[PDB]
């Protein structure tokens, strides 16, 4: 039912403004741009709003509270990042948060929500379609994939394509309006 | 919570690694070579290791995407063992690194470090 959607930046929340300057969406924008109707009772919380270049080791900290502190109040959290250091964070997620009673699953795109064929529509329907799941713990969506966070990596720098479960089996994929396991 | 990341390359010598835990750097993650190991020859290497090993985490990953580490499958990867080298076996690049952060973030016991990089903390690992 109750979904919380934090947000962190990166190339998904991207806009290119008329000049040299760069600018950043809110993850409410980033939603409804990616044309999402469906999440209802659906919450906002923007972190941040930078390149996940910039991520320090504190910024974790930061994250692992907030989530701590939302972990009861939902069934589920999607977190948006850039796709840089996704997978390091959700590492690090999975480590600090170490028994989340809720799916808490991370998604990004190579493509801004602003633009065309953009990848964003599918990562954050298939995060959210797996926030309602059943499933506790840390997770990346990307590609129409769930991968186990800690087992993440990327993989491709231009790409759609950009993220892998190294090691061990997807979580679950994409196809159609079902989410299968493996 | 200081940790250096280096990757293993041919000729590649201890001296800068003497210098990081100089400079405080509290964790060293080599990225080897397939499967894991240290070279015994063309360097300082192993004697620089078989030295800080016991002093601060040093832990072996592959610079390879897939199918990750194991130290016992070769000589230079038993060496390696020997002089104190922590494995990462099958962990991606990414829980390894924050793996060790998150556990400097609260210990120094090189030997207890140790045993927590090598036990399955949250699936990340085959232990
Ligand atoms: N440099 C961008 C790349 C991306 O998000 O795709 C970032 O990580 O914020």
């Amino acid at each position: 039912m109750k979904i919380l959607l934090i947000g962190m930046g990166g190339t998904i929340a991207s806009v290119k403004g008329e000049n040299g300057y760069e600018a950043s969406l809110s993850v409410k924008e980033v939603l409804d741009i990616a044309g999402i109707k469906d999440c209802e009772d659906c919450d906002f919380l923007d972190l941040k709003n930078v390149d996940s270049t910039l991520i320090q080791p504190e910024d974790w900290v930061d994250l692992a509270e907030t989530l701590y502190k939302n972990v009861k109040k939902y069934d589920g959290i999607i977190v948006t990042h850039g796709t840089d250091t996704l997978a390091y964070t959700s590492s690090m997620i999975s480590f600090m948060l170490r028994n989340p009673p809720i799916p808490i699953v991370f998604t990004g795109s190579m493509i801004p929500a602003t633009e065309e064929n953009s990848d964003a529509p599918l990562n954050l329907q298939t995060a959210i379609k797996f926030a309602t799941s059943g499933i506790r713990g840390v997770y990346v969506a990307f590609n129409g994939k769930v991968m186990l966070g800690v087992r993440t990596s990327k993989v491709r720098t231009m790409s759609r394509d950009a993220f892998e479960s190294i090691n061990y089996p997807i979580i679950a994929e994409l196809r159609g309006e079902d989410l299968v396991v493996n | 919570m200081a940790v250096l990341v280096i990757k293993l390359i041919p000729g590649l010598s201890g001296d800068i690694f003497r210098a990081a835990v100089e400079l405080g750097y509290r964790g060293i993650v080599i990225e080897g070579y397939g499967a894991g190991g240290i070279p015994y020859r063309g360097s300082d290497l192993l004697q620089t290791i078989e030295e800080l090993s016991k002093e601060i985490p040093i832990v072996m990953t592959t610079q390879a995407m897939y199918d990750g580490v194991d130290l016992t499958r070769y000589k230079v990867g038993r060496l390696a063992l020997r002089a104190g080298v922590i494995p990462a076996g099958d962990m991606t690049k990414e829980a390894t690194v924050t793996k060790l952060m998150w556990i400097l973030g609260h210990t120094n016991n090189v030997e207890e470090i140790k045993v927590l990089m090598r036990k399955n903390l949250v699936g990340e690992l085959r232990d």
